[PDB]
RNA sequence: GUGGGAGAGGGUGGUGGAAUUCCCGGAGUAGCGGUGAAAUGCGCAGAUACCGGGAGGAACGCCGAUGGCGAAGGCAGCCACCUGGUCCACCCGUGACGCUGAGGCGCGAAAGCGUGGGGAGCAAACCGGAUUAGAUACCCGGGUAGUCCACGCCCUAAACGAUGCGCGCUAGGUCUCUGGGUCUCCUGGGGGCCGAAGCUAACGCGUUAAGCGCGCCGCCUGGGGAGUACGGCCGCAAGGCUGAAACUCAAAGGAAUUGACGGGGGCCCGCACAAGCGGUGGAGCAUGUGGUUUAAUUCGAAGCAACGCGAAGAACCUUAC
RNA sequence: CCGGGCACUCUAACGGGACUGCCCGCGAAAGCGGGAGGAAGGAGGGGACGACGUCUGGUCAGCAUGGCCCUUACGGCCUGGGCGACACACGUGCUACAAUGCCCACUACAAAGCGAUGCCACCCGGCAACGGGGAGCUAAUCGCAAAAAGGUGGGCCCAGUUCGGAUUGGGGUCUGCAACCCGACCCCAUGAAGCCGGAAUCGCUAGUAAUCGCGGAUCAGCCAUGCCGCGGUGAAUACG
RNA sequence: AGGCAAGGAGGUAAAAAUGU
RNA sequence: CGCGGGGUGGAGCAGCCUGGUAGCUCGUCGGGCUCAUAACCCGAAGGUCGUCGGUUCAAAUCCGGCCCCCGCAACCA
């Protein structure tokens, strides 16, 4: 089906853990455990606690994102 | 930093100064040598920028002598930094703790130093967070010199022995 | 990355210019690009016949287009008509009286530019690049040519990759002028990006 | 068995000097010690360095070894005693009495702990100084246990040849130490090194085998989890033996090879540093860039190898904003 | 200057010359030390030239080209602006901070390059930039063009000044349709900071650095103190 | 006297954290 | 109220006492150094010494008062 339910929110980056997973403070609510989008390790996008991402949502469980926007 | 001696001395009507709080006038720079010759205390120039230059009479030498061994003493009994983030864990604050500690019992003050990155706007916050919880653990031993003020990508505590 | 142009190293010695002609500073630039223009129109008809050499002069507005090339038949025509042709449509081009010889090559495998065309019309109807390489490079040597070294470069097989495929035989001193090193250049022009087909020719000393 | 021999084998009793410290005595004075530099430290009540003696305790220089001994841990002044192991030579005596060894019993470095002593140095902990961002460390000044001994206990280890013991065979050479000989060479027993065959993953092993066999024991079946839990035993405790699984990862590894790298070594080089002349940074300006501002300040270039670069000619053009 | 000459320089074609060839010494050789002759000596100096590859270096903005994306606009044209904005920082250069100098005046030697709507001789107008007139070349044959530092004479006298030249006002000159943003130039006035520079640092081994001018390319003009190029004076020191 | 080498001296080999 | 000690570049402290002549560390900013960050190094920026006076040719300094800051006592009532 290829599910495009997503939600692209804006969130500035609270936490910095392990693996490059960022618990990102988001204006969607909370702050959940959003982790690196792969193209961002390609290019070696360095994220630290305070940058305003977009962050990829699937409604199945918010708990978990996405980096998707370069800061 | 020349206090300039004997002929070391190129201004023609230097303002002869004695060793100790007496003057001898506004004399030449011969005159001047003959006077620092008879006290053996050597002229100096002490002051080249006042209304003519400022020569005091007396031993160079000994004098920088003194001096640098009055700076060696003042390196020694001192100050502690200890450099706090804001990305710092609760173990590593213990131990941070644990070191200010130790520099207390010693007998050293305490610069507790935090190290800001950007986002300075929740960086102010916690570094009063941390280093106020921290003066409040060590308060047996610690009388705060300076408060938590942040001072544009650093911030300061300061902590004093209460007693040695 | 280095290595210069071989013919550019030569040209002041054993070797000879692709024209020779003078004209001063008034008209010199528009002579050249006149030249320029006759190279290119020969290039995108001739491409059939395997040219080397365009070698143009200027005997006093007596343009001279001789043809280093492989088919010779193919320039003439069928008796001798597509030779006039095309001179026809080179006068035209250029406002002057104007001839057109053909002076075909004794041995293509001989000529360096030729071999890299040949080279670049088989990587376009997709070969084993690697092979047609190594089966250029023996032709070379039954040829005679004492040294033959075929870069082609860019993404061999139509591959994901930028790959620089080699493969050389015999002695290729690209260094000494005295070496008349033939250079010959050709560009693979295919459906998934351009290949560099790149050759070299050692064919005699002094 | 007899005749010998080598030896830091072990224990018991002694002694012998150097050295250290500590005490007294003497002469003697301005520092000693320490370090990459220094500081703490001691010293005017007189240190240190020097001589005289005395008090101790500990260890054993040279010989001393790539050496010898033991089964291992280990072991060195020397002497005495008691006492093991072993090696040869004669082939004399016995007539297979042997080899191995689950358990068991015994030993078992060092540290550790218990009881009592002793205590010079060294010296965990500890207290200082420096060093350092920090110093619980490397470096220095002390310094307690401990090291030492007796008796008791602990029983682990890279307890290593990382090679279980036993015998038989399977080229040599070369050095070694130790015995006998018909002694410039033979022949035993040890210790090393090089290498035949062979083995091995290779390194390497190679009559002191990891070769070829046979004998028996010990153990192993991926790493981590973990020598941990759990029991059980042992121990005065520290802990030790005995020893998993659940889960987790598609690896943990060995040996070599190519490179790269090393505050590893040797040999080299270059205006690389030194040797020298002149600057740069400080000044203004010329320029290009980053940043910032803009309606836009077009775009790129990024350490050397981006920064008077593309641009070897931006008023419009150029020009892309 | 001319006739006149090819002698010398030169110019630019060809060719010789140096090869560790000669001698001694060392060395098995390679070669090394020194010498001789020789303009030159051990690769004579300097170029041009850059191996397999590497950094997924850099460039799709010179061109070429795969793919994607835009097609009354992410295409086209112009006019005006912007690229030059400026609280700052850096890089690269120039010009300095003086008297081994600065100014003025005379005087002397270069090379290499250019020049046709291009360079501009010479003449006058102008303080001048230049303007006008105008010969000459088609360039070894004229022109740019004076080379400068240097040499002689004069001044200045250790000062922020006859050092230094920025900024700022004013008048102009030239190019072009047009210099306000944002041109260069001239002239007059203005005369700031700077008295040889902190850590750090960079160049350079011989005609080299240091300093001194000239030519150029692009280009209407030039923000060129850049680059590229050419000569003049001409060092230091390398133990290691 | 030099020639090489063995051994003993003693001087020297400072310091310097990390990871796109 | 009584007494002692000190007030100093942004903070800590030297120097005062012995008249002239103000330093270090931490912090600020910039640079360097480094491939890069800290670390490092350098600078640059930055004090009239609490203040009003007087002394003396001249005060952080000799001297008084105020302002503070520290502490000790404050008794008979
Ligand atoms: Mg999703
Ligand atoms: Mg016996
Ligand atoms: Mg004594
Ligand atoms: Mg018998
Ligand atoms: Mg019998
Ligand atoms: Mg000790
Ligand atoms: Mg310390
Ligand atoms: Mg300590
Ligand atoms: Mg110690
Ligand atoms: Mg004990
Ligand atoms: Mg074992
Ligand atoms: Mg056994
Ligand atoms: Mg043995
Ligand atoms: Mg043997
Ligand atoms: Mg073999
Ligand atoms: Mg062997
Ligand atoms: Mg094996
Ligand atoms: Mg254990
Ligand atoms: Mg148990």
């Amino acid at each position: 089906a290829k599910e495009k339910d997503t939600i692209r929110t804006e969130g500035v980056v609270t936490e910095a853990l392990p693996n490059a997973t960022f618990r990102v403070k988001l204006d969607s609510g909370p702050e959940i455990l959003a982790y690196i989008s792969g193209k961002m390790r390609m290019h070696y996008i360095r994220i630290l606690p305070g940058d305003r991402v977009v962050v990829e949502i699937t409604p199945y469980d918010p708990t978990r994102g996405r980096i998707v926007y370069r800061k | 930093k020349e206090y300039l001696t004997n002929e070391r001395i190129r201004a023609k009507q230097v303002r002869v100064v004695g060793p100790d709080g007496k003057q001898l006038g506004i004399m030449d720079t011969r005159e001047a040598l003959r006077l620092a010759q008879e006290m053996d205390l050597d002229l100096v120039l002490v002051g080249p920028n006042a209304d003519p230059p400022v020569a005091r009479i007396m031993d160079y030498s000994k004098w920088r002598y003194e001096q640098q061994m009055a700076e060696k003493e003042a390196r020694k009994t001192e100050v502690k930094s200890i450099k706090f983030r804001v990305k710092i864990d609760e173990h590593d604050y213990q131990t941070k703790l644990g070191h200010i500690k130790r520099f207390l019992q010693e007998g050293h003050k305490v610069k507790v130093t935090i190290m800001f990155r950007g986002r300075e706007v929740a960086h102010p916050e916690l570094g009063e967070r941390i280093l106020n919880r921290v003066t409040e653990d060590l308060k047996d031993l610690a009388v705060v010199e300076m408060k938590p003020e942040m001072l544009g990508r650093d911030m300061n505590m300061l902590l004093a022995p209460v007693k040695v | 990355g280095n290595k210069i142009h071989p013919i550019g190293f030569r040209l002041g010695i054993t070797r000879d210019w692709e024209s020779r002609w003078y004209a001063g500073k008034k008209q010199y630039r528009h002579l050249l690009l006149e030249d320029q223009r006759i190279r290119g129109l020969l290039e995108k008809e001739l491409y059939s016949a395997g040219l080397a050499r365009v070698d143009i002069e200027r005997a006093a507005d007596n343009v001279a287009v001789t043809v280093h090339v492989a088919k010779p038949g193919v320039v003439i025509g069928r008796g001798g008509e597509r030779i006039r042709v095309l001179r026809e449509e080179l006068a035209k081009l250029t406002g002057k009286n104007v001839a057109l010889n053909v002076q075909e090559v004794q041995n293509p495998n001989l000529s360096a530019p030729l071999v890299a065309q040949r080279v670049a019309e088989q990587i376009e109807r997709r070969f084993a690049v690697r092979r047609a390489i190594k089966q250029a490079v023996q032709r070379v040597m039954e040829s005679g040519a004492k040294g033959a070294k075929v870069i082609v470069s860019g993404r061999i097989g139509g591959a994901e990759q930028a790959r620089t495929e080699w493969a050389a035989q015999g002695r290729v001193p690209l260094h000494t002028l005295r070496a008349n090193i033939d250079y010959g250049f050709a560009l693979a022009r295919t459906t998934y990006g351009v290949l560099g087909v790149k050759a070299y020719i050692f064919l005699g000393e002094v």
